[PDB]
RNA sequence: AAACUUUCAACAACGGAUCUCUUGGUUCUCGCAUCGAUGAAGAACGCAGCGAAAUGCGAUACGUAAUGUGAAUUGCAGAAUUCCGUGAAUCAUCGAAUCUUUGAACGCACAUUGCGCCCCUUGGUAUUCCAGGGGGCAUGCCUGUUUGAGCGUCAUUU
RNA sequence: UAUCUAGCGAAACCACAGCCAAGGGAACGGGCUUGGCAGAAUCAGCGGGGAAAGAAGACCCUGUUGAGCUUGACUCUAGUU
RNA sequence: ACGAUCAACUUAGAACUGGUACGGACAAGGGGAAUCUGACUGUCUAAUUAAAACAUAGCAUUGCGAUGGUCAGAAAGUGAUGUUGACGCAAU
RNA sequence: GUGGAGGUCAGUGACGAAGCCUAGACCGUAAGGUCGGGUCGAACGGCCUCUAGUGCAGAUCUUGGUGGUAGUAGCAAAUAUUCAAAUGAGAACUUUGAAGACUGAAGUGGGGAAAGGUUCCACGUCAACAGCAGUUGGACGUGGGUUAGUCGAUCCUAAGAGAUGGGGAAGCUCCGUUUCAAAGGCCUGAUGCAGGCCACCAUCGAAAGGGAAUCCGGUUAAGAUUCCGGAACCUGGAUAUGGAUUCUUCACGGUAACGUAACUGAAUGUGGAGACGUCGGCGCGAGCCCUGGGAGGAGUUAUCUUUUCUUCUUAACAGCUUAUCACCCCGGAAUUGGUUUAUCCGGAGAUGGGGUCUUAUGGCUGGAAGAGGCCAGCAGCUGGCUCCGGUGCGCUUGUGACGGCCCGUGAAAAUCCACAGGAAGGAAUAGUUUUCAUGCCAGGUCGUACUGAUAACCGCAGCAGGUCUCCAAGGUGAACAGCCUCUAGUUGAUAGAAUAAUGUAGAUAAGGGAAGUCGGCAAAAUAGAUCCGUAACUUCGGGAUAAGGAUUGGCU
RNA sequence: UCGAAUUUGGGUAUAGGGGCGAAAGACUAAUCGAACCAUCUAGUAGCUGGUUCCUGCCGAAGUUUCCCUCAGGAUAGCAGA
RNA sequence: AUUGGCGAGAGACCGAUAGCGAACAAGUACAGUGAUGGAAAGAUGAAAAGAACUUUGAAAAGAGAGUGAAAAAGUACGUGAAAUUGUUGAAAGGGAAGGGCAUUUGAUCAGACAU
């Protein structure tokens, strides 16, 4: 809502600030398993249920 | 925009190149996974508890 | 403009820019942006230049 | 119908964000945590829900102080350089 | 079987009162000593109507004998109170309507009104509109009085025990047919939800003692015992006689 | 006769079986006794030059202090007598600290980043108002301290 | 709309498959036997058949399998006296 | 007896007129004679049954004067009716 | 025959172990064993024994993978798209322009509540998604953005929830919310206190109830009653001057209703506001609608048109004034009068004459024309005009006085105010107040972007479903019915070509008119308005729009 | 049907043998003649389905008696070793 | 006594559909309002030496070139089966295909005389 509580925009906060993919530097470090950012949210995707 | 994460990337070690690859590599690796798994869901995701069926059995 | 910790207030901001820039502020207007941090619109008194007292902390 | 039409009016929320735990299990009306208890002094689990006690058992979080006492003990509680 | 209508009366939830618009209870004065000994005068300030209650609420004033406050007590209104009225209550008050006196010191063939059903509480007997008591007779040996209450039923109650005089006022309320189911609906949306009322006959057998059956019939006999648990005593409980009364039956 | 269909082989496809590895699991044995109101377990949010996560950490934040080792970390950038030395390190050890908001959670509440009260102190022409800094304010119970209550009750006094 | 085309593009179902008559046969065959016949590849319709598809028949019966309900079944029980 | 000035759609009437049309599109009741049944308005089987089923006002019966009737709780210094009192509550 | 173990063959092997393919070969009846060839890269085998999670075609078997169906069903509701240019490798789909349309103000418009959480906006961009396409996007990559003393939360209490004192319960916990309690905070002059005061009873409970106070213009890629400019108000607190007030110590005036620039007032009580239903008609106000003159611009001009469209606006706040109701003074009324649309009022004092009040609301002025709007000229600057009216069963809305209805009479508290009272204080530079004016300081924390839906919520989704609410133009018409249009917004839904059967949706049919069918199912018929006419029956209210007929335009 | 027994948002109360029901065994999150989740639980099944390599030798019974026994067991018989 | 914690040593155990659900950013992603439910997913090479450069294409990519012992290892990466599919080659085909016995025909092949 836009009327909303601040743990919500906390929670709001840490969610934009996880939308991103993967850095790209990570993918080359020695023995680096990590291909994509396996978590990666998107709104039309999957609600954050909070 | 006086620096763009473009600069950022470019000191940290991937330069505009490798990181046009590498995105499509992430892309193909995405799409790879969805494709699975849409094609392990199919066989069980139509698996409604209650469906009523109106002309019953 | 300045980034503030989510923990002051408006009194404090005013303070601490009078401390650190000796500047007297007209008022101090904060949000929260959407990254999580507060964001403080600080205006001085007239009879301080921001764009001066700007590129004298760095930023031009 | 009971089906598409009446699932377009759930627009509440019988749960919220819980405090003691971070799960979206706090009912609002009850004012009781459905997966911690909270605000009762006991977290809610049951010895039936193995799988549950595992979830939230220790050593599923940080662990913040109770990671040195190994240590600690090993050492014998010595004090002082 | 499932626990049946009656049976979930008794926990609450939907079936309290509701109580949101009611002016209050509607009590006497606290037998004090002035009120015990002698008497005291209030003034009716205002008359009202209760909310799920027939009988208008009467408001009046009383000084605090110990205290400057104005003690307004919420009384019920007698046929004949009127604002402005002066209400005289005590033992020493004398006799006219609306003044309240203990049952010892009214003369025979009296109609007081919100009789006091022992010395101490604040008015329990005849409080519906348009019902009373009349005083049958006196006992100072035991300093009792017999009264006949409008249940047509006789008792008998400390002398000291207070009454309003004259009647509950609304009378013949029940005169009136309610035509419409609404006048029900409205009559009861302030009283405890009681309305409207499924024939336990027409229930499901699971429902109701009453229920099932290819007919609606009760099957077995509907006089129920006192002594049945809760759940089987619905019907006619503890029933003495049944039908029709055909016959003068007193008055 | 072609096409098409079928059967087989070669090469190529889809798919990830087989084979071979294995910082994992499982089971057994042995030794130890060490959570928490000096605030635990758990949670939320944040912290790196460049990280989303895992791991680590708490506004001193992939960490500070102490000790040992003795020259790295590394994907890049940077730092480089920093290295014949109180000294690199995403090292090891760990006895000193910091330890946000919480949580048995403890001033009152909490779906509020809400509302108080006290002490010291600083500023605003201020014991009262406002603001900043620092320290506090739960309950049950014990021992003790102090102040009390009760014709429960003793002595003494008019 | 169907139909044809460009793009996109599933599902039900599928022992193997698909021309009949008669016979016998689990007493109604697509296959078996005796006959009739039988020529690639196909399109739009079509509803005779595939005892077509959907569901381990709900009707009935069996089970020393239940469940809802009832009572004066058997054995108890809350409450109440 | 009475003059000037300003202002609005509402009804009625009369000519004239037309390929007798004109609520010109839109919009918009089929009606009558009966029978069974439920008085009526209302409500329910969301997702096959909207009814003659339920409810209803009306009528009637039953319990109860509070140390009470009906009902709830494992218990309570517990509770609903009850902010109540037979013209009331409770059960049919 | 297989996994694994003991022994042995000083077994095989990077010069290639295992595995895998092999209509190539040999052996055994068979389970299977051996060999050649290709691929391949690191371990494996024969024999004597031991051990077992040891042998698959099935179990509507489990998992995983893949087929015919099949380039098939299909991508067909919401009226509809077309041309040119640009961009681009590529355009039915992007953009711009030119058309044609639709939603038609109970919209496909403009905002919000729940919900979503960055979808908002910019730049770059097509791997995937947008069931066609794509240069486009709610997609991808990177960033920017949400500014409050006045709007909300915060505060109050509603239904209710819930500790403490208590009391149950083995116990997790339960009852209970002021009761079987030794339950505290307020005013001070200084933690007693001078001392006094009070006896109420933790707390939570509404982003639609109550509630301290903010409006206009401008501004951004995206903000806004928050920013900027200007202009106000509230609260808290210091608080100085002026005014007011007095030796008659705490004001005057009016016959009165009552007026003011103020014009002491403790404890304690009283009252008021907060504070309230629904419907009907009437009055008034606002906004919109319609329209006249005039001052500008635009459209049309074969012909006509003093034409058609369009701008002419004035916020919060302040001063003066303004009203139905109500009340006051004089007077005393039947020949009863006054009066509403609605029948109510008058010797408990009418009509009438004169006055007081509330300021909903309107007028003037200040705010403020300096703003905004509309034009013209010159290269941003400079000028002008922004004026005066009219009407209403008009629509929405506010409000007033009323009336109808109930066995329905239609919240609470915080808070604020006033009153009764006379505790206490103040006397002549002695002063006391400062509900008067002016002046000073501060107002924290959190929310603030966007959608709010045939694409931003929920329905597995970019689903013809569901989801609360505000504003609401013109014409026809009784009508926020249907139809057309203005401001505004869309032009989205795969498309092209033909017009077979069968369809779905819409229709029409000569004669007959239910003969069809279980059954007039579906369809048709009538329909608005005015006038006439209207039966049986009836609970006397109805039946009733009964039935059955006539008229209906335009123009003068 | 459309001014009321009206529709509806938010808050709030009622929780599974319980609630709520103008009464249909209806509603209680696509679940209702007893919701959902986990555990007891790999519940029991005289019932249905399956039960994985080769060869060689031998190779049957649906009958007796008794069982709340009649879709099953025990016993005797047939069969192998 | 010990299926919890810490520290160790082992196995005729399992070897990525097995073994804990988790050998991996696993009680993670994800679903449900909620209690709870809960996966999939290991391997290039010794070393990225991860394909400089040329050319076609708008681009993805392709063809060369090159690294490599091997691109029959190209971040879809050890080996790479079967179902299923493409091309080439062979053969057959009048409403199934497949099979047994026997031989003709075509293709293919071992052994033995040569000792």
């Amino acid at each position: 809502a836009a009327q909303k509580s601040f743990r919500i925009k906390q929670k709001m906060a840490k969610a934009k600030k996880q939308n991103r993919p993967l850095p790209q530097w990570i993918r080359l470090r020695t023995n680096n398993t990590i291909r994509y950012n396996a978590k990666r949210r998107n709104w039309r995707r999957t609600k954050m249920n909070i | 925009r006086t620096i763009t994460a473009a600069d950022r990337r470019m000191v940290s070690g991937v330069t505009e190149k490798q990181y046009k690859k590498g995105m499509k590599k992430m892309q193909q690796l995405e799409k790879n996974a969805i494709n699975t798994q849409i094609r392990r869901e199919i066989k069980r995701v139509n698996f409604q508890t209650h469906y009523r069926d109106e002309l019953l059995q | 403009v300045f980034q503030v910790s989510m923990k002051a207030n408006k009194y404090q901001i005013k303070k601490a820019v009078k401390e650190l820039y000796e500047v007297d502020v007209l008022k101090v207007n904060t949000l929260v942006r959407p990254n999580g941090t507060k964001k403080a619109y600080v205006r001085l008194t007239a009879d301080y230049d921001a764009l001066d007292i700007a590129n004298r902390i760095g930023y031009i | 119908g009971k089906g598409t039409p009446s699932f377009g009016k759930r627009h509440n929320k019988s749960h919220t964000l819980c405090n003691r735990c971070g799960r979206r299990s706090f009912h609002v009306q009850k004012k009781t945590c459905s997966s911690c208890g909270y605000p009762a002094a006991k977290t809610r689990s049951y010895n039936w829900g193995a799988k549950a006690k595992r979830r939230h058992t220790t050593g599923t979080g940080r662990m913040r102080y109770l990671k040195h006492v190994s240590r600690r003990f090993k050492n014998g509680f010595q004090t002082g350089s | 079987g499932r626990v049946i209508r009656n049976q979930r009366k008794g926990a609450g939830s939907i079936f309290t009162s509701h109580t949101r618009l009611r002016q209050g209870a509607a009590k006497l004065r606290t037998l004090d000593y002035a009120e015990r000994h002698g008497y005291i005068r209030g003034i009716v300030k205002q008359i009202v109507h209760d909310s799920g209650r027939g009988a208008p609420l009467a408001k009046v004033v009383f000084r605090d004998p110990y205290k400057y406050r104005l003690r307004e007590e919420i009384f019920i209104a007698n046929e004949g109170v009127h604002t402005g009225q002066f209400i005289y209550a005590g033992k020493k008050a004398s006799l006219n309507v609306g003044n309240v006196l203990p049952l010892g010191s009214v003369p025979e063939g009296t109609i007081v009104s919100n009789v006091e059903e022992k010395p101490g509480d604040r008015g329990a007997l005849a409080r519906a509109s348009g019902n009373y008591v009349i005083i049958i007779g006196h006992n100072p040996d035991e300093n009792k009085t017999r009264v006949r209450l409008p249940s047509g039923a006789k008792k008998v109650i400390s002398s000291d025990a207070r009454g309003v005089i004259g009647v509950i006022a609304g009378g013949g309320r029940v005169d009136k047919p309610l035509l419409k189911a609404g006048r029900a609906f409205h009559k009861y949306r302030l009283k405890r939800n009681s309305w409207p009322k499924t024939r336990g006959v027409a229930m499901n057998p699971v429902d109701h003692p009453h229920g099932g059956g290819n007919h609606q019939h009760i099957g077995k006999a509907s006089t129920i015992s006192r002594g049945a648990v809760s759940g089987q005593k619905a019907g006619l409980i503890a029933a003495r006689r049944t039908g029709l009364l055909r016959g003068s039956q007193k008055t």
